[PDB]
């Protein structure tokens, strides 16, 4: 429905980002590592990772975490490689 | 050699690694003295319950 009425809705036509959930509780953590506090933060952080669907590009993925320049992500479940190219876990 | 021999001992050897891991984050990713602290720490809690 958003992409098929993206044109006419708000004003162009749009292409399939992703679809995404997100996890709304308090988690607790389970370390077996001495966390300082800014540790923990990201680990918390880290908790609310969002599963779902995505489309496979580096500007994609990029878009939806702008933080991640190698590796995996926390905040969308993909990540890219030192090649750059995205990887395959995704 | 022999491929079946020569993988089956490294696998005995990662047995031995496995088991030191486990060994290590049970007991060993925390100071003696951090472990006690922290069940210290939990007294008052048990006392309610």
């Amino acid at each position: 429905l958003s992409i098929t009425h993206s044109a006419d809705w708000l004003g162009m036509r749009a292409t399939p980002a992703g679809v995404l959930y997100f996890h709304i509780h308090d988690p607790m953590i389970q370390s077996n590592l001495p966390l300082g506090l800014d540790e923990i933060e990201q680990e918390i952080f880290k908790k609310f990772k969002m599963k779902g669907l995505l489309l496979g590009d580096q500007e994609v993925v990029r878009l939806m975490d702008t933080t991640l320049q190698e590796g995996r992500s926390n905040i969308i479940n993909a990540g890219l490689k030192k090649d750059g190219s995205l990887r395959s876990d995704s | 050699f022999d491929p079946a021999l020569l993988d089956e001992a490294t696998d005995l050897r990662n047995g031995a690694k496995k088991l030191l891991e486990k060994l290590k984050t049970d007991y060993f990713t925390r100071s003696p003295e951090q472990h006690l602290k922290s069940l210290a720490e939990m007294k008052p809690v048990i006392e309610t319950l």
